[PDB]
């Protein structure tokens, strides 16, 4: 609504557990090497 | 990863023993960020001094568990650093030699100040007191600007 | 303009007794109270752990025209206000040397740009005539020398002299200076008998 | 004495007056905390608070630090910090005035900067070109809620109110015009008593509108002009002459 | 402009009439000034507004200064008492 102030993150948002993203379900053996990290934020941020 | 999402990992063993006490700091932080309206300026600094105190005490709790009395596993302590229950850099300053009672990380940053020097809470008390006794007035430093620190020297 | 601006003149009473000061230059800080025009404000502190921070308030044109400090507004030689300096210069050589003070915010920022050294600063901007008039001040100084009902109070003496003498001759005091009915009243009648006894 | 007890808190922080004042106009301005689309020519009210110089005054935090300046809100009657206030919480005496002497030439007793010329209506802070010591008390008929009170008693109440805020050189109440002229002995007492007794009342409990003193407007303390009384002018000239002789002595001794 | 000058003239006359009546009554209402239309609008009795000094020469002008100051002070006193 136009007259509603933007709701505070710390009260109305942060205490709610998030919901399910897109995440195409991968096969277990045809997609073996990329399955455990394909959908991370930075997929191999710590794998030297 | 302070919010708990799908990317997060489940907790190691000892966390359920120390889950309640950390919970106290959580609810106490949700009194501090709560917008109590104050007209003055010093009374609006008191709120930020309270927040920095609560963050310092939670980090001292996780530090005094893992390093001093060795009461939690290393595998749990890495999780507590990952999930931002602790400040890795402030604990890294606590592990040094001259810095153990350190308030916050803006009181040792030389770049922020006017002329070089750190915050005045880093001075020992007796050195300030002998300079104030030499000039004969009194020691006039009650409480710092950044933290509200009252003498966070290692000897004090 | 500001590519060659003169250094300030800060009174020696204002700078303090510490032999090393740091002062902050802000190239267009405040605007001048006499001159209405921007200048480079300086804000030092006397010792490092003093409580309050002295800052300059007037322009350097406005300070030089009156031959005064910037932090203090006092005459830079004799260390007295402008209004008493002009009285002392006016009382000796009889010129009415009084300083001219401009309203109408165009006129004050007009006057601040001319370079004339305003009224009584012409003498004390030079050490010679400033010492000559002190020599003349020597000559003028040489030619110079429970409730009580008071009555015949001098017409120009205030209440506090009466109270300070009674506190030496040892409350309330209501003195109407017109009718001279000095209705003094002590807090104890024993103190009334005390004051009756001492006189 | 006030050197013994620490300064009492005058009013709590929660019990302070709010901002967003009074609902005068229609729409509230944010950059300036005032009301717009409005009508306003009065905008005055009786101050709820007042200091009691024997009950409230005492030592504070920044008295051990030797601060020169006096608390503005101690004077006005609403200082909400008590023993923690940075500024002084007591009436200016000879010792405190003697320390301010380098700074009173430029700025106030409270530490505020004196402007070049007074105001259209002789407002708040002084002017640094003149050491004025006489205060104009006026608006007394609003200060008394229109209780006509036989003017010698009004002069007695103005005598008693300012007798606690310092030393008095002289008092005068004017018969023809509802005003009084109060000359203090030092300047800092005049500055303190001006900001301490603005927007106050003259009523005191046994006066039948003490429960109803809060309605009204309250009195005005401003700066007095020059006195056209020729006796006052000749007294001023004589006092100027004696000050001139004192400064002649000091300037000769500094050569 | 003709009409406005005549009307401002008669308005000033009425404004002085009421002051003279109150002066006879014994209450001296000072004359209010016109208001400024902008922030640095100049009043012309406060100061000599762009005062230029005549850049002194070789001759001496102290006694003539005193004689002028005497004459002007005496004229102002005479207008105050007797009224021009
Ligand atoms: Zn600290
Ligand atoms: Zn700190
Ligand atoms: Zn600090
Ligand atoms: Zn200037
Ligand atoms: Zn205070």
């Amino acid at each position: 609504d136009d007259d509603e102030p933007p709701l505070s993150y710390e009260q109305h948002i942060e205490n709610i557990e998030p919901l399910d993203p897109i995440n195409l379900p991968l096969d277990s053996q045809d997609d073996e090497y990329v399955k455990d990290w394909l959908y991370d934020s930075r997929p191999l941020e710590e794998d030297s | 990863p302070r919010i708990k999402t799908r990317r997060s990992k489940p907790a190691p063993d000892g966390f359920e023993k120390i889950k309640p006490t950390l919970t106290d700091f959580e609810i106490q932080l949700r009194d501090a960020q709560k917008d109590k309206s104050s007209k003055l300026a010093a009374k609006s600094n008191e709120q930020l001094w309270e927040i920095m105190q609560l963050h310092h005490q939670r980090s001292r709790y996780i530090y005094t568990l893992y390093y001093k009395r060795k009461a939690i596993s290393k595998d749990l302590y890495d999780w507590l650093i990952k999930e931002k229950y602790a400040d890795k850099l402030l604990i890294a300053k606590w592990r040094k030699t001259g810095y153990e009672k350190l308030c916050c990380l803006r009181c040792i940053q030389k770049n922020e100040t006017n002329n070089g020097s750190t915050c005045i809470c880093r001075v020992p008390r007796a050195q300030l007191e002998e300079e104030a006794r030499k000039k004969g007035t009194q020691v006039s430093f009650h409480q710092c600007v950044h933290c509200g620190c009252r003498g966070c020297a290692s000897t004090d | 303009d500001e590519i060659n601006e003169p250094p300030p003149n800060i009174c020696e009473q204002c700078l303090g007794d510490e032999a090393n000061i740091r002062m902050t230059k802000i190239p267009q800080g405040s605007e001048c109270k006499i001159c209405t025009l921007p200048f480079t404000l300086y804000h030092f502190k006397t010792s490092k752990r003093s409580n309050n921070i002295i800052k300059t308030l007037i322009c350097v044109r406005c300070a030089t025209q009156r031959n005064i400090c910037q932090c203090c507004m006092l005459d830079s030689r004799w260390h007295i206000p402008i209004q008493l300096r002009d009285h002392l210069i006016s009382l000796v050589n009889e010129e009415n040397v009084m300083t001219e003070e401009a309203k109408n915010d165009m006129m004050k920022r007009f006057l601040s740009l001319k370079n004339v050294k305003l009224g009584g600063a012409q003498i004390t901007s030079d050490p010679s005539e400033a010492d000559n008039i002190v020599d003349k001040l020597k000559n003028i100084l040489l030619r110079a020398t429970k409730s009580f009902f008071l009555y015949n109070i001098d017409a120009s003496i205030p209440e506090w002299k009466i109270t300070d003498t009674v506190s030496q001759l040892l409350l309330s005091l209501i003195v109407n200076h017109k009718a001279k009915c000095g209705g003094l009243r002590f807090q104890s009648s024993e103190l009334g008998e005390r004051f009756v006894s001492k006189i | 004495s006030w050197r013994d007890k620490s300064a009492k808190v005058q009013v709590k922080e929660s019990e302070l007056p709010s901002s967003i004042p009074a609902q005068t106009g229609l729409t509230f301005n944010i950059w300036y905390n005032k009301w717009s689309q409005g009508f306003a020519g009065n905008t005055r009210f009786v101050s709820p608070f007042a200091l009691q110089p024997q009950l409230h005054s005492g030592k504070t935090r920044g008295d051990n630090d030797g601060q020169l300046f006096f608390c503005l809100f101690f004077a006005k009657g609403m200082c909400c910090l008590g023993p923690k206030c940075e500024y002084l919480h007591h009436i200016p005496d000879e010792e405190d005035i003697g320390k301010l002497a380098l700074r009173t030439e430029v700025l106030d007793c409270f530490g505020r900067e004196k402007f070049a010329d007074y105001r259209e209506d002789m407002g708040g802070i002084g002017s640094f070109r003149k050491k004025n010591k006489t205060l104009y008390v006026g608006g007394i008929d609003g200060a008394l809620n229109s209780k006509h009170l036989k003017p010698a008693q009004i002069e007695s109440r103005i005598r008693f109110v300012f007798s606690r805020l310092g030393d008095i050189d002289r008092i005068r109440y004017v018969e023809s015009k509802n005003c009084g002229f109060v000359k203090f002995k030092y300047q800092a007492n005049a500055e303190f008593a001006k900001e301490a007794m603005s927007n106050q009342t003259l009523l005191l409990p046994s006066d039948k509108e003490w429960d109803d003193r809060r309605e009204g407007t309250g009195l005005l303390v401003k700066w007095a002009n020059e006195d056209p009384d020729p006796a006052a002018q000749k007294r001023l000239q004589e006092e100027l002459k004696l000050e001139s002789l004192n400064m002649m002595v000091h300037l000769i001794n500094n050569n | 402009k003709i009409r406005e000058r005549m009307l401002e003239e008669s308005k000033r006359i009425a404004e002085l009439q009421k002051r003279r009546e109150l002066k006879q009554a014994g209450i001296n209402v000072a004359i209010k000034k016109p208001k400024k239309k902008y922030g640095t609008d100049i009043d012309y009795n406060e100061d000599i507004v762009y005062e230029q000094a005549p850049m002194p020469g070789i001759y001496d002008t102290s006694t003539e200064d005193r004689q002028i100051k005497k004459k002007f002070e005496q004229f102002e006193r005479k207008v105050n008492r007797k009224g021009l």
